[PDB]
RNA sequence: GCUAAUCCCCCAUGUGGACCCGCCCCUUGGGGUGUGUCCAAAGGGCUUUGCCCGCUUCCGGAUGGGCCCGCGUCCCAUCAGCUAGUUGGUGGGGUAAUGGCCCACCAAGGCGACGACGGGUAGCCGGUCUGAGAGGAUGGCCGGCCACAGGGGCACUGAGACACGGGCCCCACUCCUACGGGAGGCAGCAGUUAGGAAUCUUCCGCAAUGGGCGCAAGCCUGACGGAGCGACGCCGCUUGGAGGAAGAAGCCCUUCGGGGUGUAAACUCCUGAACCCGGGACGAAACCCCCGACGAGGGGACUGACGGUACCGGGGUAAUAGCGCCGGCCAACUCCGUGCCAGCAGCCGCGGUAAUACGGAGGGCGCGAGCGUUACCCGGAUUCACUGGGCGUAAAGGGCGUGUAGGCGGCCUGGGGCGUCCCAUGUGAAAGACCACGGCUCAACCGUGGGGGAGCGUGGGAUACGCUCAGGCUAGACGG
RNA sequence: CCGAGGGUAGGGCCCGUGACUGGGGCGAAGUCGUAACAAGGUAGCUGUACCGGAAGGUGCGGCUGGAU
């Protein structure tokens, strides 16, 4: 564009869209289950994963994926949620934090065990 | 605090002998000697090309670990070099050379790096007269690096200052055998050392 | 025609890359004073003041390198970029303290001053600051 | 130092004050070009002396008035209806910029 | 449950009834040397202005008046009388 | 009034006061007038204590009271002295 | 109903000031002077024909402010028109003071695409974080300013407030009560509760600095100085040092010969984090007191919360290690288990019976009292392109004219000097940043010094280019 | 007189929420047909119009980014 374009219009300063926005600029929210099940994901992959769908203390409700093998989370669940999709399962934004709340962390895990709430064994 | 495990594995890693034991290093039994290749199940299988990040990141571990300090005082005393004035790859190394523990090594004071730095945190080394019992302690043009009166009659460093008599230490270096103590005369230049690291490549490691 | 100087400039520039011993530029005084730096500098062999159909143009006689071995033997090109600063649309004002080298020296900016026309090496001389008519290396 | 600044009467529709129209030029912080902007200002004026184009000076005196914080200090040029034209040109060129 | 704020308050309403008391009669001996001015009636006018000249000046000697509120009422009050007065002269007595 | 006032900074357990000309009513490290020298009240270094006379004087002349403390380190200097 | 005073009035004196009308200088209400008028007060202590603290009027200084102006200051135009105290004037009220700040009347104005009005969001700056710079983002700590003190309104006292721990009133809420009635305002310091992913001790002392009052001894000071909790952050330190086999056991791999963990361990010697004992701080010398002169200058005295801590000396035990990762990006690989399951996943992608990608194990890589994760800012992103991008077919030329505002504009001479360039000078607080030096054993932290700008105010100068004004031309353009 | 605010009445903006309703995005292995990609078996695309379970078809005029 011409100089004179640039003084009357400018450069319009990019806004980005955040990807967590059930979070309202918070790192964690809590929110408790209502819906805990299992569902498909997308092609090319097959599975029974565990999701929740979570209502937040921030007023929205939103699914949460539940990581790792084996979970003990049900209705009325007390939980904390992180920010972090899952790739291959379409509107699952956000993460269950293990050993947090009434999520339990994942039993005889031995490697990560800090990424799944479990402690360490003698 | 510092690395307190195995040390021969280290030199196995980077293919090259870091004098990091003392005694040991001068001996057939030096494992460095025996198996020439990195530690682990897969030491004995053919090497492949490694990545230009790999060559960079030897050599600033290389670097790193002979002179046994954590990566945080290597970056922090990396960038007080870096933004000095110009010339990078000697000061940073000057800078190290400038560490009291690795002085009292130089000296002829300990054998080891790792028992130099024990020297200092047991407080057996005095600094123009005074008790300076920190490692990263920066010795300056024109101390006196000494032992301490209450520790120059232990077994320690007479044997070390006895085989010391044998050695000549650095020019940028002075010793005075029977008094022990030395004098840090001026920090060091580029070929003063012939230390076996590329000090360019660890610029070209933290310029990424 | 809105810029008479940057019309100089390209006019130029066009020549030089077909070779020409020279070409024509309407004549005006500053544009004589621009002229003017560009012989004393090398970049052209002079100019004379012309009369092309009756109207005052300036003839610029232009300079290259020696012929050249390989395929394309056309010769390296003295003036290697002219280029256009100061425009009509965006004037550009450095002072002294803000006048750029040109290609670390090897080349030369010109500029007007209250004290005439300058080179870069010219204008700190004086010490004074103008506006950055053009670069050229 | 009192600032003084130079314009033009565009409005002498008022009791003993005047509307000046005051031009400057300035470098656009960004992208170097020179650029006009423009302000009106009610000048006191206790001698209804001065009318349309009038190019006068004012100076920055004690306030008179809410907005009236300047006295016309001297005329430098009378006449020029040439600028009002310009100045009412533009406002009325506004209606055609209406929903 | 107390201060010496409290005392503070309980002086705050000797001094504002002291302070009302003295402007009162500031207003009134004023305002009554415009009205005789008008009139001119000069000696009556001039014989209770400076009363009002008196109380005004005693009120800034404290709190009750600023020094320049005082100068202020004092330019206020003889001006209008040489005016009213200028109307049906005869300035008799003098005060200015 | 203006007071001459000695504004602590240093650290926690390192005092060091600079001699400053400041009003009585600004907070003790707020923006003052003018430093007018230093001090060290543990003598550390060589110079602890060092006072513009001249200006110390002048601030002294047109009206600043100093401290029962800042006095003893003007007298200390000879600001007071014949 | 009684009663004192630095409380309160009256008279007097007028150095003086104020006001009004005159003249003189100056020039917005600045300064002079004359006439008229008007306004001063407070006493207390000791050693006493003497000081001391106080008092009064006026002037000046100094500091702290008020008000006014140029300029700069975010998003939406799917907010385009806004305005009756509204804009100006005369008179007045008001104030320390200008002003529609407030009132009466008069005039018909003021503002707006150079974005008025409206809606959204936001305290602002020194600075901070990033960045090659340009720029972007941000305003917690510290310093300056502003704003508010349960929500609103108001004034009073005063140099100063429309006053957080002052007063009045209305509202919401809460509390005491003997049930008649009364009270309160933590966005002070702790502390409680609620909300939240989440944020501290109902600690110590005025010893220091600083504030208030006082002649002074001193008193008050949740300012402050310190102590407490929190790996929240940065910095420093430890969990050992040297020796020790062609190399134990255990575990992993194996082509069954062996390879690995690994000098790693044990074990030998050396040192001696912690803890035990003794001594024990700097921060604190002034105010006062003596002589002198209640000065200058000498000399004396008492005072430490932190703390019996730092640190010094002497004794002295081998004394926490964990976290992430190993398919490419990207540094580190094998065995087993699982069999599109269970699961992983920042992106590309892994898993369907020989998976370096899931889970465990051996081994390995990276860091280390940390290591990971999530959130958010800048960078990589020349992916808003001023530096520094594009539009035939990748996203991008308006369907085409005409034309307003606006942007931009040929050759020659001169006048001005707006832009622009230069010189001088003022401002650009402290802290921070950067460089040098030094104090805490180092460092972080901190002191002292040094060095700069841009921007704006002012004075002087230059005149090429841009601007303007004036005069001339004919190459553009237009007409015959 | 002004005046916090309370009351009455009528507007404007924004947010949330609503039986039902519109289409949209997504979702390993559903049902229908085969519009487009080759001249895709009627060249395709196109603005508009009208029609049809559905892609689509047809008219008018336009484009070549249409084949031989
Ligand atoms: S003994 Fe050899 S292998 Fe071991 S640390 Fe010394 S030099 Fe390195
Ligand atoms: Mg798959
Ligand atoms: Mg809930
Ligand atoms: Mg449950
Ligand atoms: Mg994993
Ligand atoms: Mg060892
Ligand atoms: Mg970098
Ligand atoms: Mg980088
Ligand atoms: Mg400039
Ligand atoms: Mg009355
Ligand atoms: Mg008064
Ligand atoms: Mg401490
Ligand atoms: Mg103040
Ligand atoms: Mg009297
Ligand atoms: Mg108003
Ligand atoms: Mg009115
Ligand atoms: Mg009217
Ligand atoms: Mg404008
Ligand atoms: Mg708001
Ligand atoms: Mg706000
Ligand atoms: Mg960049
Ligand atoms: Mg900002
Ligand atoms: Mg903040
Ligand atoms: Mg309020
Ligand atoms: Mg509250
Ligand atoms: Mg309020
Ligand atoms: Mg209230
Ligand atoms: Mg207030
Ligand atoms: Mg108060
Ligand atoms: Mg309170
Ligand atoms: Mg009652
Ligand atoms: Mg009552
Ligand atoms: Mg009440
Ligand atoms: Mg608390
Ligand atoms: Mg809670
Ligand atoms: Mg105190
Ligand atoms: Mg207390
Ligand atoms: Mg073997
Ligand atoms: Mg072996
Ligand atoms: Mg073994
Ligand atoms: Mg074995
Ligand atoms: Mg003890
Ligand atoms: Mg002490
Ligand atoms: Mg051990
Ligand atoms: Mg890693
Ligand atoms: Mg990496
Ligand atoms: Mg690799
Ligand atoms: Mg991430
Ligand atoms: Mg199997
Ligand atoms: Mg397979
Ligand atoms: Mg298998
Ligand atoms: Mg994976
Ligand atoms: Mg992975
Ligand atoms: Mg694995
Ligand atoms: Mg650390
Ligand atoms: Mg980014
Ligand atoms: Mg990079
Ligand atoms: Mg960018
Ligand atoms: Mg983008
Ligand atoms: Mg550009
Ligand atoms: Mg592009
Ligand atoms: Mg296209
Ligand atoms: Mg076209
Ligand atoms: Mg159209
Ligand atoms: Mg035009
Ligand atoms: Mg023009
Ligand atoms: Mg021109
Ligand atoms: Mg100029
Ligand atoms: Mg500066
Ligand atoms: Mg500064
Ligand atoms: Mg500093
Ligand atoms: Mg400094
Ligand atoms: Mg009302
Ligand atoms: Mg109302
Ligand atoms: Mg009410
Ligand atoms: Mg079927
Ligand atoms: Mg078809
Ligand atoms: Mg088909
Ligand atoms: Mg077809
Ligand atoms: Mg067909
Ligand atoms: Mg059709
Ligand atoms: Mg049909």
């Amino acid at each position: 564009p011409t100089i004179n374009q640039l003084v009357r219009k400018g450069r319009e300063k990019v806004r980005k869209k955040s990807k967590v926005p059930a979070l309202k600029g918070a790192p964690f929210r809590r929110g408790v289950c209502t819906v805990v099940r299992t569902v498909t994901p997308k092609k090319p992959n097959s599975a029974l994963r565990k999701v929740a769908k979570v209502r937040l203390t921030s007023g929205y409700e939103v699914t949460a994926y539940i990581p790792g093998e084996g979970h003990n989370l049900q209705e009325h669940s007390v939980v904390l949620i992180r920010g972090g999709r899952v790739k291959d399962l379409p509107g699952v934004r956000y993460h269950i934090v293990r050993g947090v709340y009434d999520a339990a962390g994942v039993k005889d895990r031995k490697k990560s065990r800090s990424k799944y709430g479990t402690k360490k064994p003698k | 605090g510092r690395y307190i495990g195995p040390v021969c594995r280290l030199c196995r890693r980077e293919g090259v002998k870091l004098y990091l034991k003392g005694e040991r290093c001068y001996s057939p039994k030096c494992a460095m000697e025996r198996r020439p290749y990195p530690p682990g199940q897969h030491g004995q299988k053919r090497a492949r090309r490694p990545s230009d990040y790999a060559v960079r990141l030897r050599e600033k571990q290389k670097l790193r670990r002979i002179y046994g300090i954590s990566e945080r005082q290597f970056r922090n005393l990396f960038e007080e070099a870096s933004k000095k004035k110009g010339v990078t790859g000697s000061v940073f190394l000057g800078l190290l050379e400038s560490r009291l523990d690795n002085v009292v090594y130089r000296l002829g004071f300990a054998v080891s790096r790792r028992q130099a730095r024990q020297l200092v945190r047991h407080g057996h080394i005095t600094v123009n007269g005074r008790r300076v019992d920190l490692p990263s302690y920066r010795v300056r043009p024109g101390d006196e690096i000494a032992v301490a009166e209450k520790s120059r009659n232990l077994e320690l460093i007479r044997q070390n200052l006895e085989a010391m008599k044998g050695r000549k230490v650095g020019p940028w270096l002075s010793l005075d055998v029977e008094g022990m103590k030395g004098k840090f005369l001026r920090l060091p230049d580029r070929e003063d050392l012939a230390l076996p690291v590329n000090e360019q490549l660890v610029i070209e490691f933290y310029s990424r | 025609l809105t810029d008479p100087i940057a019309d100089m400039l390209t006019r130029i520039r066009n020549a030089t890359r077909v070779y020409k011993e020279s070409t024509d530029v309407p004549a005006s005084r500053f544009k004589e004073e621009i002229l003017r730096i560009l012989a004393r500098e090398g970049f052209i062999k002079g100019y004379e003041r012309v009369d092309v159909d009756g109207k005052p143009y300036l003839r610029v006689y232009l300079k290259y390198g020696p012929r050249r071995q390989g395929p394309d033997p056309r010769p390296e090109q003295v003036i290697h970029h002219i280029r256009r600063i100061s425009k009509p649309g965006r004037r550009v004002y450095v002072g002294v303290k803000e006048i750029p080298r040109v290609r670390r020296g090897l080349g030369i900016a010109i500029l007007s001053t209250s004290k005439g026309v300058l080179t870069d090496r010219e204008a700190r001389k004086l010490g004074v600051g103008g506006e950055l008519i053009c670069e050229v290396w | 130092p009192k600032k003084v600044l130079t314009g033009v009467v565009v409005s002498d529709k008022m009791q003993k004050t005047v509307t000046v129209l005051v031009e400057r030029q300035f470098p656009h912080p960004l992208y170097g070009k020179v650029i006009k902007r423009s302000k009106k200002y009610l000048a006191h004026d206790p001698e209804e002396k001065y009318k349309l184009g009038d190019v006068v000076e004012i100076i920055e005196s004690r306030p008179i008035s809410k907005r009236k914080r300047f006295r016309v200090l001297r005329l430098v040029e009378s006449g020029r209806m040439d600028l009002v034209e310009k100045y009412l040109i533009r406002r009325q060129n506004y209606e055609s910029l209406s929903k | 449950r107390n201060l010496s704020a409290l005392k503070r308050h309980r002086q705050s309403l000797k001094r504002r009834l002291r302070n009302k008391a003295k402007k009162s009669a500031i207003k009134t001996l004023s305002k009554k040397a415009i009205q005789l001015a008008q009139e001119g009636k000069a000696e009556e006018a001039l014989k209770i202005m400076r009363k009002a000249e008196s109380l005004i000046d005693k009120a800034a000697k404290g709190s009750t008046l600023h020094k320049n509120a005082a100068a202020r009422r004092k330019s206020r009050l003889m001006r209008k009388v040489r005016q009213l007065l200028e109307a049906a002269g005869a300035p008799l007595i003098g005060g200015g | 009034m203006v007071k001459i006032r000695l504004a602590r900074f240093g650290s926690k357990h390192n005092p060091h006061y600079r001699i400053v000309v400041t009003d009585a009513r600004r907070k003790r490290d707020g923006k003052y007038i003018e430093k007018i020298g230093y001090y060290d009240p543990r003598k550390t270094t060589p110079d602890w204590l060092k006072v513009d006379v001249e200006r110390a004087r002048y601030w002294l002349s047109v009206g600043a009271q100093p401290t029962d403390t800042a006095r003893r380190l003007l007298r200390q200097a000879g600001v007071f002295r014949q």
